[PDB]
């Protein structure tokens, strides 16, 4: 699994267990929505952005 | 002994190299992480933090504007790597923090100091999947300011027919960069769509890192930086091209590859780009 579509809208909370099931050894790394980022591609890493309530506003993907 | 990383001879830097040109005098701003200007295999010219937090351009304290910096510049000299554009005055604009991520204001402040500053081109190795109107405003102010402006395309992949291309690579003044491996076949990761312009090595690519280290990052991130240290070489044979001049050279002399929506133009050749007469390998 590469991508979790069924997590928007969920807690980043939720986001984070059910991704760390699917891949354990992930970085996660917790980001506001809106926000630019680096365009290097990272493949132990998933980021999570969130909006300003903690739930996830985009579709975590490894990268 | 210094070492050519592959993407370095792939978009023939070296042929510019032996007919005398480097990038010298040439203003390049990495707007980005930061870059250590402690690095024995770089040279910082200047640079400015637009992070509230961390007001250290000089200091990278997450690696990625470093590692870009080396592909755009790298010195040449008997160590490490060699860059795209070893002459070239290179500048930190230090735009997102330690985690990677900045504020939209915060990249328009850097894109507005190097235009303030005169600088001849900019890297962007970075992007979102949202623009916004200020955004778009503050490159194509760059652009219409004779500012060659280049950015990562994105590694979002492929999603149908639909563009993956982030901004501001998705911006028309703005050359969008792919990634291809040294065998010039897309990398799974690079974004898609009709804003594509140009690809250049995006795969294991060798270059500098924070407290005097070396090591291999993927990237779209590392693809832009092929192709502003590009054009940096071709200002520097051809001090007088505008932008749009420098734009065109390396549109209109990529090796073609496949269809435009996976790898736009194609692979950039800058010894063809440099050429006064231009057409396709
Ligand atoms: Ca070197
Ligand atoms: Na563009």
């Amino acid at each position: 699994k590469t991508e979790w579509p069924e997590l928007v809208g969920k807690s980043v909370e939720e986001a984070k267990k059910v991704i760390l099931q699917d891949k354990p050894a992930a970085q996660i790394i917790v980001l506001p929505v809106g926000t630019i980022v680096t365009g290097e591609y990272r493949i132990d890493r998933v980021r999570l952005f969130v909006d300003r309530l903690d739930n996830i506003a985009q579709v975590p993907r490894v990268g | 002994a210094q070492s050519v990383p592959y993407g370095v001879s792939q978009i023939k830097a070296p042929a510019l190299h032996s007919q005398g040109y480097t990038g010298s005098n040439v203003k390049v701003a990495v707007i980005d992480s930061g870059i250590d200007s402690s690095h024995p295999d770089l040279k910082v010219a200047g640079g400015a933090s637009m992070v509230p937090s961390e007001t250290n351009p000089f200091q990278d304290n997450n690696s990625h504007g470093t590692h870009v910096a080396g592909t755009v510049a790298a010195l040449n000299n008997s160590i490490g790597v060699l860059g795209v554009a070893p002459s070239a005055s290179l500048y930190a604009v230090k735009v997102l923090g330690a985690d990677g991520s900045g504020q939209y204001s915060w990249i328009i402040n850097g894109i507005e100091w190097a235009i303030a500053n005169n600088m001849d081109v900019i890297n962007m190795s970075l992007g979102g999947p949202s623009g916004s109107a200020a955004l778009k405003a503050a490159v194509d102010k760059a652009v219409a300011s004779g500012v060659v402006v280049v950015a990562a395309a994105g590694n979002e992949g492929t999603s149908g027919s639909s563009s993956t291309v982030g901004y501001p690579g998705k911006y028309p003044s703005v050359i969008a960069v792919g990634a291809v491996d040294s065998s010039n076949q897309r990398a799974s990761f690079s974004s898609v769509g009709p804003e594509l312009d140009v690809m250049a090595p995006g795969v294991s690519i060798q270059s500098t890192l924070p407290g005097n280290k070396y090591g291999a990052y993927n990237g779209t991130s590392m693809a832009s930086p092929h192709v502003a240290g590009a054009a940096a070489l071709i200002l520097s044979k051809h001090p007088n091209w505008t932008n749009t001049q420098v734009r065109s050279s390396l549109e209109n002399t990529t090796t073609k590859l496949g269809d435009s929506f996976y790898y736009g133009k194609g692979l950039i050749n800058v010894q063809a780009a440099a050429q006064h007469h231009h057409h396709h390998h």
